[PDB]
């Protein structure tokens, strides 16, 4: 559940 | 010692700022009370993680499927082991200092609900006191828990991964030469550090079979799938210093 929060948070900024 | 190191320089300046976990000390502890603020202190630190690893030279440079997964693999170990040194920094190591307004002394401890847990946690700020570790040697040593575990059949940016960590590796001997004059001390201080990383290795399994415990206690063959490679050997490999 925290690969998807990982994966979004490296894209952003 | 005098001169700090550009990279190790740079470490620091990235740290991020004072995660608080939001939580009302004014309020008698509860069971349910303390394990909210661990999750909410818990999912702030992570994105305070992921943003620290976009500044580190050399990570974004790993494909990023390569970064995901380390990550993943280490935010459980990049986690105690800052709580570890905030510990021994703050408050010499006598508590664990989670956040500025989440600190458990021993009686906090005994009465959380999770007291074992905290016995274990404890272990790291307790050996930094033991060892001394200064700010330099404890900024090196939290990159290599980064780049400290990957996938058995490895990543997809290997070679540049392996020389990112070496270059880190490289790092933490200059930190420890600030202190340590000497090729047979500095040496001993080497294996006494990485020697402390390797044994995260267990350590951090029990983090993670409390956590999963602690969900199924909430509420489920599948969440338990997927968090046995975190607490199971065999299913990841751990980059040892030492055999
Ligand atoms: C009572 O403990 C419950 C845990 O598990 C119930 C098992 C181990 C905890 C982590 C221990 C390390 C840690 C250090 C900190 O400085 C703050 C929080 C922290 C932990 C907590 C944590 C909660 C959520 C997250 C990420 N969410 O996306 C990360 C860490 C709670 C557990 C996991």
């Amino acid at each position: 559940g925290l690969e998807a929060i990982i994966r979004k948070a490296l894209m952003g900024k | 010692i005098q001169l700090i190191p550009p990279l190790i320089n740079l470490l620091m300046s990235i740290e991020p700022d004072v995660i608080y976990a939001g939580h009302d000390n004014t309020k008698p502890d509860t069971s349910s009370s303390l394990l909210t603020s661990l999750n909410q202190l818990g999912e702030r630190q992570l994105l305070s993680v992921v943003k620290w690893s976009k500044s580190l030279p050399g990570f974004r440079n790993l494909h990023i499927d390569d970064q995901i997964t380390l990550i993943q693999y280490s935010w459980m170990s990049l986690m105690v082991f800052g709580l570890g040194w905030r510990s021994y920094k703050h408050v010499s190591g006598q508590m664990l200092y989670f956040a500025p307004d989440l600190i458990l002394n021993e009686q906090r401890m005994k009465e959380s609900s999770f007291y074992s847990l905290c016995l274990t946690m404890w272990q790291i700020p307790q050996e930094f006191v033991k060892l001394q570790v200064s700010q330099e040697e404890f900024l090196c040593m939290k990159v290599l828990l980064l780049l400290n575990t990957i996938p058995l059949e490895g990543l997809r940016s290997q070679t540049q991964f392996e020389e990112m960590r070496s270059s880190y590796i490289r790092e933490l001997i200059k930190a420890i030469g600030l202190r340590q004059k000497g090729v047979v001390s500095s040496s001993q201080r080497f294996y006494q550090l990485t020697k402390l990383l390797d044994n995260l290795h267990d350590l951090v399994k029990q983090l993670h079979l409390y956590c999963l415990n602690t969900f199924i206690q909430s509420r489920m063959s599948e969440v338990i799938a997927a968090q046995l490679p975190k607490i199971l050997a065999g299913m990841v490999k751990p980059l040892l210093f030492h055999k």
